[PDB]
This record gives C-alpha cells, structure tokens and sequence, in this order.
C-alpha cells in the first residue's frame, strides 16, 4: 500500500509539475 | 534441516515399539513452505497481468511478448548474483523480486 | 484466628489488603 | 512534515504463525499439583471453545519463559492452518484477546497469553521488553525499592495491556539452624551431619551404572514421606563417635524466613523485566512512548534500558542522518554527472515530495505505522517520482 | 585439623526443599531449605569449634 | 555498446541465454530461507544442581564470571540468571555481523578466568557451552497409543534412542528435552536406618 | 584394563557429550585390550581443522570430570592426525650396551 | 532390530556417484552456445558439434 | 604365496594406495551397527552370517 499510494501520485501529479519545473526561469 | 530431522525420525522409526507414537506439536516448516508458494503465487499474478497493460496500448501479439520473455530472464539472473555473495533465496530478496 | 472467619483460598494474587471485594466458595481445597 | 511526525512508529507488525504462548504463575509457595489443575483446566477450555482455531495444544509444566520452580508452567497452542480457518476473528490477535479476558476468571494463576513476533530468532514475545536497570549503587538486596517500583509503579497503563513481570515474586524459605556447640557435645561431628542434610534431602550422585548398553546414574535420597513437613525434618538420626543415634531435633530447629527463588546480573546491577504489549488499534511507537510517562514517577538511581526486539527500535530509531538524508544526496550528483547542469538536477529532486505525499496518505488511510517495510516503501517511491520526471525531462533538455 | 575444622566448619550445603518432587498426593507446601551458609564477618571465623 | 548486437541477433541471444542458465542452475543449489539472519549472535553455559538455593550459586557463580566477559568487542548487552531449583544461564550476547565461532571463542577462553572456584559435585556435570539462540525451532515426540506408558519411560526412550541421532544432525546447535533418562533411585527409610544404626553416607 | 571397562567407562562417557559439533560427519570409535581408544571423529570436506579440534575439545572438557582418576592423570589427546604416518627415524648403533 | 551404515572412501559414492552423466551435457550446451557465438546460426554450430 | 606356508598366522601383505589420506586398504569398508538395543552377541552372530 505504501508503494501503490506513493507512486499513483507520483504519477497524477509529477506529470504536471516537472515540466513546470523545467520551464523555471533561473535557467536564462 | 526439518526435512533431515523428518527422515531421522523415518529411518528409525520400526525400531521403535507399536506400542508408541510420535506427533509434531509445535512446528515453523508450515510457515515457510506456505509464505514461499504464496510469493510465487503473486508472482505469477505479477508476470501474465503485466501482459495484460502491454497488450493493451501496443494492440499486437506479436509486439507485446518482447518484454515477457525479457523478464523472466533478468529475474533468474538474480538468482545467480545473489547466490554469489552468500545470501539465501527468501520473501526479503522476493519482495523486491515482485517490486521490480 | 476464630471460629466464622472466612480466610481467603483461590483470587490471592490479584487482591491486596484494603480493597472491597467479592466472595464466592473456592474450589481448590480437597474439602 | 506535520502528517510525517502525525504517523506512529513500529517495526515489522507481526503475523498470526498459528501459534500461541500461554504462562501461569501460581502464588508464590505453591506445589505443582495446584499448578497442574490450572494448567488442565486452561487446556480444556481450548479445545472445545476454541476448536475452531485451536488444533492442538502441548503444555509443559515446571518451567515458562519467566524462570522455573514447582509455580510455573505454559503451553504451546498449534493452531489451525490458515486454509482451515477463515475469517479475521480466528486470527490469533482475536483469539488472545477473546482467551486473555476468559483467564480472568481463573482466580488462582495470573495466566496469560501472547504471540511472539514476526521473527522467530528475535524475540519471543510481541511487544515492547524493557528492563529496570537499576544503578543505585546499593547493597544486593536491600534494592526492593526498584522492586516496589516495578510491581504496579511502574504499571499504570493508559493503552498497554498484558504488562507482566518475568522474574518472580520472593516466596517462603525454611532456614534450618544448627548449633554446632551442643552438636559436638554429643559426639557427633559437623561434617556427619553436613552428609546426612545433604543426602537425604539434597538428593546425592554417587556413580554410575550401566542398562541396555549405555551409562546412566544412580541416585540417593530419602523417601517422599519423610521430607514433606518440617516436622519430618526430625525423623532422622546421626550416629557419634559412641556409635549410637541422636536425633536430629536435639541439635537443631527452624525458622521461617522470605527469599527470592530467581535472582539476575543484568549489565551489572540485577535488574526486572517488564513484557508487555500495544492495546488493539495503536503502534508500538506510541506504546514505547506511553511508557515514557510513567517512567517519570521513578526513585533515585533507576532506570529505563530498551533491550532485545525493542534494542533497534532506540539504536536504529529514525535514520534521519543517513536514510534519506545521504541516499538523495549523492543522487544529486550522479545526476548533475549525466544531465551536465546544475540547477536541472535540482529540479528533478524538486519534485520527491510529490510522491511521498501519497505514500503518508495509504498507511495513515489503511491505518499502518511508520516500520522498515515502509522506509523501503518511500525508497522506492524517490525513485518513482524520479523516474517520471527524468524520462519527460531528458525529451525536454535534448530538444532545447 | 585447625585446616579440616575451617573445611568443615564454612560450607555450603545443599539441602533441598520441603516439598520436593517427586512428593506424596496432596503435598500443599513447598519452600526451600536454607542449611549451612558461608561465613562472612572474622567474628565468626573466631567461634569456630576447634 | 550499440550498433554491434542488433545486426547481430544471434549474439544477441546467446549471452541472455546463459545469463539464464548461469542463474537457473544456481537455484537447486542455495538454501531456500523465510527470514535471513536477523537475531544478534549469542551464546550461553549452564549448569544443573541436585537440590540447591538460589543465594548458594549467585553471589559465586555469576559475579566473578561476568565481568571478565566485558571487553569483548562487538557487543551489545550481557545478563545472567539463577535459579531456585538449582540451575544457572550465564548467557551473553553480541553485536550483529560478527562471526558466531570467533565470537564463541572469545568468550571460551575469557572464561577461564574465573574457572577454579567450582565444586566438585557440580564440576562433575560441567558447564554445557551452546550457541543457542534464544528458541526453539520444532518439538518431537508423544504418548504410546494403547497406554501403559508414564511420563518418565517415554523421556528415557526419547534421551536413550532418538537424541544421539538428532544431536549430530545438521541444524541443531541446541536441544531441551522436557524430561530425563533413568537412574536408578535409592529411596532412604529415615525409621530404617537407626534400626541398625546407620547413617546415608 | 579391559576392552569392556574402557568402553564403558572412558568412551561412552566421552561420545555420549559430543553434541552441537558443526560441520560433523561421523564419529567412529574402538577401544582395544589393551587399555586404549581411539574416537577419531571425521568431518565434511572443506573445514579449516583449528576451530575443528578446539570445538571437538571444548565438548571433550565438559565429559572429562566423569571420567575416573585414574585415566585423567594418564592425560587425553586430541590430534588433528590424517590417518597415516609419513617417516621413521631412530635405531642402535650396535654395541650390546642398549637394550629396546 | 539392527542395522548398517557405509563409512570411508566409500561414503561419498552413496550421497552422488561419479557424475560424468550428470556433466557431459551441460558441457554439452555450453560449448554448443559457444560455437553458435561465432558461426551465427543453429544448423551450422549443431553439424559441427557432432 | 610364500607367506602360506607359515602355518600359524594369518599373514597378509598389501600396498597403500596411489594418494594416501585416503584409506588404509583398496575396496570398500561397511559398519553393521545396532539401534534397538539388542545385545552384544547376536550382533556377532549377524556378523557372522553376514
């Protein structure tokens, strides 16, 4: 359970934000 | 071990009297022949249901069991590297076996 | 000791003195 | 970080293993044909109240986990297999709570019944162990203080259960006094009677013998009637150097006195030891915890020592110095070695919080513990949320 | 004999129990036999029978 | 590397093939476990006396033996126990990872530091030395079928029959059989003893 | 001694504690009319011999307080022998003087 | 009521003979995965296995 | 063949083997134990029918 619930947020949510954090504006 | 304690007690046995029994009331053999089998159990619900999710998003049998025979053969491949640095075939390794 | 006193058998262990309490007739004398 | 200190902590949250143990212990000075009849009366419930989980149950008597001595005796229950026994009520969780509150009504024994942990080889008994290691510096018994202290002082439970003693309390002594004065006045020497004591009752080993083809003993003593009331202490004879008999109560009487039949060196003072377990619903976390403030009320020079299964549980505790706090650490690097950068590194572990935030939530919701098996957990789940974020970030730092 | 009065003066001495095993049908009472201890003060080394 | 192995699928084949085979003879090979080893190493000494107190064999059998035994590296905690029925367990402990037979060996001869202070009568029994851990594994044996058969006789066909093959077995580092064998009992008549005038010894 | 006296009294004794040995594979025993024994234990290949004799010798101090007094003083011997010799010295240079 | 044991150089026989058949297969295959490592085919590294 | 004309011993000549931590003797050697706890004697006699 700890791995189930740890990874389908993982996924519901990291989808959204590691292409908002790529986009971070101190890499210039 | 329990099994050489088992054929210890099966060689001897006709020696001993029929006017005598022998009972095993307290036991941990059980145990371990049923948390072994159950982890191969989900094992095998782990290696044909992960088929299922390929079969699904590539919508061809040919180019789904590509993967399904490179996974049994990565996992046995363990088996080898464990068993080279001493370490015994047990739920700890297979937990992990299950996980990856 | 006296004649009518009623000495305490079985329940020793979970009683200290000072304590109100309820009584029944042991079993575990051989009388 | 909240929700992180809100979850309870454990380690390995056991399994039923069919198996049960089950001590008594009769007041103290008791023989064991009254132990005996709470052994069988405590076998007999189990085997037609408890048939449906309970197979067989193997009782031995004169000995149990908390010493030996004609007051002890427990039991093995091999339950049934786990095919033979559906349902969440013939786990042995429900059956020790269900056989615990029937020992109750056996008045003469503080029986009880435990499981022993997930590990065999570590521990015999499921719960927190904590030993009363008690450095006062005092004389070898005139320490009952910390005894004192243990009896129910330190057993003022607000969500334990089953907290129990493992030494024993001190029992009835019978010193038998000898003056050597009018014993050699009367011709008989001291070491005549020092034999005659110790053969008779002491139960002496003179040499072997041999039957069938192997080596056995052979033993001397008195018969059963005569050593079984103090009275019969004086039904034997010592001849003096005249050759005739003196008996054995005109040289020597008797008296009551208290002692302990167990005494223990524990890391250098003889401490007690205390078993017990977590009440149904909480961890051992807050158990080990709870402990904590009845600790407080303590004498001069006592204290608390974690020993045994609960050793690891306060010298591992929480790794916070090198479980993930030096596993994402060099991460960091063996990605800055791969991604060539600084701060794309940094963004790809920017995001290990997103994973976790769920893992917290599927053992606060199912209502587990923080234990090894989750830490292992959460070390998988880094991972997952780093692998996520690398295969949708390579794609984004190779097309720029 | 001073040596063999010492020997057999300060002992230790086994001697059993009141209700020891295997003891008759009904046996209620069980302690322990404290016999001879060994001595520890030099004043009971002084009255030592000679 | 790449662009060797793909126009070369046979190649490719082979070396998964014995990685396969390398692996898959291995495991009729290593023993098959439920747990690793989790418990700290530990090793204990007993010994038996017919009819003592518990005050005769604390105060000399325990104290002087313990202290010798601290300075052993890898260690986490050591204790003792004394019976009232006559028994003593001076068991010691030690850290996870050290070797069990160098860390018997230690403790073997730290110990002989303190061995002449015995007596005779429990010097003839000696100090059994196991690696016991702290538990049992399994339990063996029952009553006959059809009777006849006490509590004592079936110990004695246990200890004199079935013991000395099961105590050379694999496995078995420690046994505690609920019982003992025969020995020839003397029971003394205290009434029939100065009827001739004689004494035990 | 006798071959019946020495193995009643010397041997069984001393094989009735050897228990808990590791690595042990069997123990052969005889005892001669000449007042001697020999208890050569083997066991399996591949084990060092040094924690071998003192583990066989560890146990052989619990039993040797059993024994009589008149076979301690003589002094028991635990050897890590193959099973065989390798040379011979010693002889006379003969000039009657010395006898065997 | 009695019985028998085998000892001596002749005790290691009992638990597994001489294993040349037991070999000579797995030699087999190992060496027939290796020649088909460099002639890069099946029919061509079994007719010059034989 | 010479050693068969001294008539009264059992004389018998034989060579070690080629290593020699192995055996004494060349062949096999066999233990005929007993477990039930029958006598010395009738364990000759199966020696002897053996």
């Amino acid at each position: 359970t700890g791995v189930i619930g740890g990874m389908v947020t993982a996924t519901v949510l990291a989808i959204f934000w590691v292409p908002l954090f790529y986009v971070a504006v101190s890499t210039l | 071990t329990a099994k050489a304690i088992r054929q210890t007690i099966a060689n001897l046995e006709p020696f001993m009297p029929q006017g005598m029994k022998v009972v095993y009331p307290y036991d941990t053999t059980p145990v371990v022949s049923a948390s072994i089998h159950e982890v191969v159990k989900t094992l095998g619900e782990a290696i044909l249901l992960v088929f299922l999710v390929m079969y699904l998003f590539l919508q061809n049998f040919r180019a789904t069991l590509i993967p399904t025979i490179a996974v049994p053969v990565v996992l046995l491949g363990t088996f080898g590297v464990l068993a080279a640095f001493g370490f015994s075939i047990n739920t700890l390794t297979m937990f992990g076996m299950v996980l990856a | 000791l006296n004649a009518g006193d009623k000495i305490i058998t079985e329940g020793l262990q979970f009683v200290q003195p000072g304590v109100e309490v309820k009584t029944v007739p042991a079993k575990n004398v051989a009388s | 970080i909240w929700m992180f200190t809100r979850i309870p902590t454990a380690f390995l949250p056991d399994e039923d293993q069919g198996v049960l143990f089950a001590q008594v212990q009769t007041p103290p000075g008791s023989s064991a044909e009254r132990t005996q009849v709470v052994v069988d009366s405590m076998r007999e419930y189990l085997l037609e109240k408890e048939s449906s989980s309970v197979s067989s149950v193997f009782t031995v008597t004169g000995f149990n986990f908390a010493g030996r001595g004609q007051s002890s005796g427990m039991a093995f229950i091999m339950l049934k297999p786990w095919e033979e026994r559906p349902g969440g009520e013939n786990s042995v969780f429900e059956l020790a709570k269900r056989a615990q509150m029937h020992f109750f009504s056996f008045k003469d024994a503080m029986v009880f019944a435990f499981a022993p942990p997930s590990v065999l080889e570590l521990g015999n008994a499921t719960g927190f162990d904590l030993f009363l290691q008690d450095q006062a510096g005092v004389g070898h018994e005139v320490l009952l203080q910390a005894r004192n202290k243990f009896l129910m002082l330190a057993a003022q439970n607000p969500a334990l259960q089953r907290v129990r003693p493992n030494g024993m309390s001190d029992e009835p002594q019978y010193k038998l006094e000898i003056d050597d004065e009018k014993a050699s006045a009367l011709g008989v020497s001291l070491a005549d009677i020092n034999s005659t004591v110790s053969i008779a009752w002491g139960s002496s080993y003179v040499n072997d013998f041999i039957d069938r083809g192997r080596v056995k003993r052979v033993y001397l003593q008195g018969r059963p009637d005569a050593r079984m009331n103090p009275d019969d202490l004086s039904k034997w004879y010592v001849r003096n150097d005249k050759g005739e008999m003196v008996p054995f109560n005109a040289f020597a009487t008797g008296k009551w006195e208290y002692g302990s039949p167990k005494l223990e060196r524990y890391n250098g003072v003889p401490a007690m030891e205390i078993l017990g377990e977590p009440a149904p619903g909480l961890s051992s976390g807050d158990a080990m915890a709870a402990v904590e403030e009845i600790v407080k009320q303590l004498p001069k020079g006592v204290g608390y020592s974690w020993t045994g299964l609960s050793y690891e549980e306060r010298l591992s505790g929480s790794q916070a110095p090198a479980l993930y706090a030096l596993s994402l650490l060099v991460v960091f690097l063996c990605l800055a070695a791969l991604y060539e950068s600084w701060s794309i590194p940094f963004s790809v572990m920017l995001v290990v919080p997103l994973g976790v935030i769920g893992a917290l939530l599927a053992t606060s919701m199912r209502g587990l513990s923080n234990d090894v098996f989750f830490q292992v957990g959460l070390l998988t789940t880094i991972g997952l949320s780093a692998k996520n974020a690398i295969l949708i970030v390579e794609f984004a730092k190779e097309l720029h | 004999d001073v040596s063999s009065a010492i020997q057999a003066q300060n002992v230790q001495i086994s001697s059993g129990q009141l209700g020891g095993l295997p003891a008759v049908k009904g046996q209620q009472l069980n302690a322990t036999i404290i016999g001879k201890t060994r001595l520890q003060t030099a004043e009971q080394f002084e009255n030592i029978l000679l | 590397m790449s662009k060797f192995f793909i126009d070369r699928p046979i190649f490719a084949w082979v070396i998964a093939l014995v990685i396969m085979l390398a692996g898959g003879l291995s495991i009729l090979s290593l023993p098959v476990n439920q747990y690793p080893a989790i418990a700290p190493p530990a090793i204990a000494v007993q010994v038996s006396y017919p009819g003592a107190s518990a005050e005769t064999v604390q105060d000399t059998v325990v104290q002087v033996i313990e202290q010798q035994m601290n300075g052993i590296d890898n260690l986490r905690y050591i204790s003792s126990e004394s019976n009232s029925d006559g028994s003593m367990t001076i068991t010691v402990t030690f850290e996870q990872g050290t070797d069990p037979d160098i860390a018997q060996v230690q403790v073997q001869n730290k110990l002989q530091l303190a061995t002449p202070l015995l007596p005779q009568e429990v010097q003839r029994q000696g100090i059994r030395v196991t690696k016991a851990v702290k538990n049992f594994l399994m339990v063996v044996g029952v009553v006959s079928t059809d009777g006849s058969m006490t509590k004592e006789d079936l110990s004695n066909y246990i200890v004199s029959n079935i013991q000395d093959p099961l105590s050379r077995t694999k496995g078995v580092g420690d046994f505690q059989v609920f019982g003992s064998q025969y020995s020839m009992r003397i029971w003394l008549d205290p009434a029939k003893l100065n009827s001739y005038q004689l004494t035990p010894g």
